[PDB]
């Protein structure tokens, strides 16, 4: 019988929906004078209350806008406008769908050797660097590409120190020429001028050093650790793509030059675009290079001539996560490894809230790829392309508002596309329009009346 | 704590100049022991690096040190139709340095060298070289075993073949109880790498001032190979000497070679005609086994065993992950004419990029229980990542393993303190064998002091 709508003693509706969302109230002028109007609407209803005169607002959730998934304008969330109808402290719970639709953003940047034994490799070098821009557009359209150059470090006895002509063509001695030697060479920032970098590549022209062993390695270190110049972007997966016909230089080889200061793993070639530390510091030892690929999440591929395939495959064991495929003049092998590299990719939809009311306060269930429900939860990780995942969000209210009329912000971290909820306050009942005041009725025109009650 | 870590002697050279990069025991002639250390960047008057060797007597206090005086000026000479020249710019003088009996020896290895001939040359190139001294006397002397006279075009219609010119003799160095010099030539024909050997007599005799090239009648050279094995090898990166065929009449040397087999790296030991005995190969790539080498019998049996540093080997962890620690291996001799095995122990290193087996050195039986013992040191090693050098005592199934004691070090970040060690001789003339290490990188030398007892602090 008795509930917390009829013990409060209500003056008007306006505070018998205060009380609780469960409350009902009675405007029937019919109604006699001991039964209260503030009440369930069962026990309204029992009590002869008239249908057309019970004030009983309900919460509710419209969906505004409700455009479908994209296959293969993008829609990765649905919906993505809605109206949200609240009685004091009521709370009505909706649904959203969230969809990894778009392709991923993947940064390439390619290493070349350079030096003179890479003169019969060369085209295969330069072919391989724009099918490397073919393969991955046709996979992503959000890409970006960029590379730089490598020989060894310009000293003795890697270097040709004589003649003096020597030192601007290496190349001097055999009456031919070639550039002059350098370390490493960063060329091209990576960019989505995809035009630009096939002219760059096609332009590139080997130097010459003396010893078989070249100097990628410190290349490989200063592509990891120049975020800047190199530019990789942080949401961005990153491919490091390094390419040899040749056995390479380790740590503690520099001490033929000279060189004993360990490699500090930080990054040396700034303005002029030239690896400044390669004639004072040591090669990195293969653990450094572990370590900075993984701190700076990049995945080296090395694409080696069949001579040394091999001898790379070992190394690839000792810096887990590295792939090796064979350099020629067919790429089919190398860029299958770009191809499993983005099949790796994986995303994560992780819900944020924007601009939400001090008033409201949400709770959220998920149910990923694995279909459970799991409460409290707002991020599903593990996500291929195509795949979808569902969150229920229930939005309750504390108290009533007078600001009635605001809107806050679900949006996916990463994604662009959002869920806007619109909220509206209904604190007010249907009969408080035909109100008329100083009436007569009231106390000599001094009380308002409204809904079958005097004020 | 036997080794005295608190009463420490310092000695230290200029700024810049990496003194105590290399550096031995000398005992004059012959009763009192001094410190030879080597600067390798220490500048001549005119301000460019050559090098330099300092001789530093014993005292407690430590300080500065007088400087070994060295021919640091070029050579230029004509002899016949060609010009011979040398370059002692950037040559690492004190590189490495060796003494014996009453004689230093010091070596450049980046020594550049050259000839003309007309329109053509040999090409300028680091041929290296080392310089003796015998510092009472004040004689001198030099030995540059890959200086040639063949003109470049020559050695492309070899295929360049017995190519020395890169040599950088005396990256490393020894001499046998004898008095014969052996050089580790790591650059040796075309970066195989080689060893010369000549006795220290007859560098001093034949020896002739202005002569620049001049073959010494007892020298001996190792060979070239067309085998892919030893290519880009560095044959001679590191160098030793000892007995291990049972003869004792013949001295047999022991040679490192870190990047043999594509960078898997290996230890051999030949015979004094470079015929080899036994092969030791490395457990991992790009390890660096074979950067440093050590000869002494750790386990009172009568017979020299075999230790070798892998400074840059990385060990197994949790989750697949490798990490960078280094490694040392000992080979026990066995009895008969039976050949080495498999490793009797490995001891490796704990903190990350410590560079554990960088340098091993013999420290003699320091606490005199009838068991020589070993110092390793591990340049970047320790908690603080400052350097840290561990001492391991011998014993009847060789070594033991865990350290005695650990000598952390006393000089800032980036010292490098025990690049270079040193023990097996007694300075102060206690009756017990102490310890040298340097540190390059703060330009010093640490000396360690053995306590007459088993003592601590
Ligand atoms: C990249 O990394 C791989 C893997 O480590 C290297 O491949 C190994 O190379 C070593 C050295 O050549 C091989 O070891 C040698 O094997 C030869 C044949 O072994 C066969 O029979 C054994 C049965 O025990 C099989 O396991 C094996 O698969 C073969 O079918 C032997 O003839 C060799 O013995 C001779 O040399 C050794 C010294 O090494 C002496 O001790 C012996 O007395 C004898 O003279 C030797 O054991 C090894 O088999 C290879 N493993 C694999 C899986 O291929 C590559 O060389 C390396 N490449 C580069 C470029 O780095
Ligand atoms: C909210 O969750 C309830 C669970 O009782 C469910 O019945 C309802 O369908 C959900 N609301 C919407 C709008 O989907
Ligand atoms: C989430 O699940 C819990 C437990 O089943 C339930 O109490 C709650 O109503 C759910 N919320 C939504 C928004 O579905
Ligand atoms: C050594 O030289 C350097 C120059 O790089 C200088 O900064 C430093 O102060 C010098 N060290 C000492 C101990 O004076
Ligand atoms: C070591 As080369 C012949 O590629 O300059
Ligand atoms: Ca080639
Ligand atoms: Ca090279
Ligand atoms: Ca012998
Ligand atoms: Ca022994
Ligand atoms: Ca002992
Ligand atoms: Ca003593
Ligand atoms: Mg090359
Ligand atoms: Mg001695």
């Amino acid at each position: 019988g008795p509930n917390i709508c009829t013990t409060r003693g209500v003056s008007s509706c306006q505070q018998c929906l205060a009380v609780s969302p469960m409350c009902a109230w009675c405007s029937d002028e019919a109604l006699p004078l001991g039964s209260p109007r503030c009440d369930l609407k069962e026990n309204l209803l029992k009590d002869n209350c008239a249908p057309e005169s019970i004030e009983f607002p309900v919460s509710e959730a419209r969906v505004l806008e409700d455009r479908p998934l994209s296959d293969k304008q993008v829609t990765q969330v649905s919906p993505q406008r809605i109206a949200l109808r609240l009685r004091p402290d009521d709370s009505k719970n909706f649904s959203i769908q969230v969809r990894q639709v778009e392709d991923y953003p993947v940064d390439i940047y390619y290493l070349m050797d350079l030096s003179y034994s890479m003169k019969d490799d060369l085209w295969s070098i330069q072919n391989l660097g724009t099918k490397l821009a073919t393969q991955m557009r046709k996979l992503t359209s959000n890409l970006r590409i960029g590379f730089g150059a490598f020989v060894d470090k310009p000293v003795s006895p890697y270097m040709y120190i004589s003649p003096p002509e020597a030192l601007e063509n290496p190349c001097y001695d055999m009456k031919t020429t070639c550039l002059p030697m350098f370390g490493y060479k960063h060329v091209l920032t990576l960019t989505d001028q995809v035009t630009r970098f096939n002219e760059e590549v096609k332009k590139q022209s080997v130097s010459r050093n003396r010893d078989a062993p070249e100097g990628g390695f410190d290349a490989i270190m200063q592509a990891t650790v120049c975020d800047e110049k190199i530019g990789w972007r942080n949401d961005a997966s990153h491919l490091l793509v390094f390419t040899t016909d040749a056995k390479t230089h380790i740590a503690l080889d520099g001490r033929l030059a000279g060189i004993v200061q360990p490699n500090d793993g930080q990054c040396h070639v700034g303005s002029d675009n030239h690896y400044s530390a390669s004639t004072t510091m040591d090669y990195p030892s293969l653990g450094l290079m572990t370590e900075k690929l993984s701190q700076k999440n990049i995945n080296l591929i090395f694409a080696v001539t069949e001579n040394v395939v091999n001898l790379y495959q070992n190394y690839s064991e000792l810096i887990p996560g590295t792939t090796v495929g064979v350099l020629s003049m067919d790429s089919s092998n190398v860029l299958q490894l770009i191809v499993d590299a983005y099949g790796k990719i994986r995303s994560k939809v992780e819900l944020e809230v924007r601009d939400l009311p001090e008033e409201l306060s949400l709770s959220f269930n998920a149910t990923c790829l694995n279909n459970e429900v799991i409460p409290g939860l707002k991020s599903c990780m593990g996500l291929k392309i195509g795949d979808t995942v569902s969150f229920s969000i229930e939005a309750k209210v504390r108290g009533c508002p007078q600001e009635k009329e605001k809107s806050f912000t679900i949006k996916p971290v990463g994604f662009k596309d959002s869920l806007i909820v619109q909220v509206t306050f209904d604190c007010d009942c249907a009969c408080q329009a035909q109100a008329e005041p100083n009436s007569h009725r009231c106390n000599n025109g001094n009380g308002t009346f409204e809904c079958g009650v005097c004020r | 704590l036997n080794l005295d870590p608190v009463q420490l002697t310092f000695y230290a050279g200029p700024n810049g100049s990496q003194f105590g990069f290399s550096l031995d025991f000398h005992k004059d002639s012959h009763g009192r022991v001094a410190i030879v250390v080597g600067a390798p960047r220490t500048l001549g008057p005119s301000q460019e690096e050559t090098g330099g060797v300092f001789l530093c007597p014993w005292r407690a206090e430590g300080g500065q040190c007088p400087s070994l005086l060295f021919d640091l000026r070029d050579e230029t000479r004509n002899v016949g139709s060609q010009t011979l020249q040398t370059f002692k710019a950037r040559q690492g003088l004190g590189a490495s340095v060796v003494s014996w009996s009453d004689v230093i020896v010091a070596c450049a290895p980046w020594q550049h060298w050259n000839v003309l001939e007309k329109t053509e040359e040999a090409e300028k190139t680091p041929v290296g070289s080392c310089f003796l001294a015998q510092p009472e006397s004040g004689r001198r002397a030099e030995y540059s075993p890959c200086r040639g006279n063949t003109l470049s075009r020559i050695y492309v219609e070899n295929d360049f073949s017995w190519d020395k010119r890169y040599c950088e003799a005396g990256f490393s160095s020894v001499v046998t109880q004898a008095g014969e010099l052996v050089l580790g030539a790591p650059g040796g024909y075309y970066f195989l790498g080689l060893l010369a050997q000549a006795p220290v007599a007859d560098i001093f005799s034949s020896y002739r001032p202005g002569i620049l090239l001049w073959h010494v009648s007892s020298q001996s050279l190792s060979f070239d190979s067309s085998n892919p094995e030893y290519f880009d090898g560095y044959w001679g990166y590191s160098v030793a000497v000892g007995e291990f065929d049972g003869d004792l009449n013949t001295t047999e040397y022991v040679v490192g070679a870190p990047t043999w087999s594509w960078t898997l790296g290996a230890v051999e030991i030949l015979d004094s005609y470079y015929q080899r005995l036994h092969r030791l190969r490395g457990e991992q790539m790009a390890s660096y086994f074979g950067h440093s080498v050590a000869v002494t019998d750790v386990n009172g049996d009568g017979r020299h065993d075999l230790l070798v540093g892998a400074p840059l080997y990385m060990e197994s962890r949790a989750d697949r992950k490798l990490a960078e620690v280094g490694r040392v291996y000992l080979f026990l001799q066995p009895r008969g004419p039976h050949a080495l095995g498999a490793p009797s122990l490995l001891l490796t290193g704990t903190q990350l990029y410590g560079r554990f087996g960088s340098a091993i050195a013999p420290l003699g039986d320091l606490d005199r229980d009838g068991y020589n013992d070993i110092a390793v040191a591990a340049p970047y090693g320790g908690p603080s990542g400052r350097g840290q050098v561990l001492v391991f005592l011998g014993q009847s199934e060789g070594l033991r393993s865990r350290p005695s004691q650990v000598l952390d070090s006393p000089f800032p970040t980036g010292s490098a303190f025990g690049f270079s060690l040193r023990g097996a001789v007694d300075i102060d003339d206690n009756g017990y064998p102490d310890l040298i290490v340097g540190a390059y990188g703060a330009n010093q030398v640490a000396v360690y002091r053995a306590q007459p007892v088993v003592k601590a602090s």
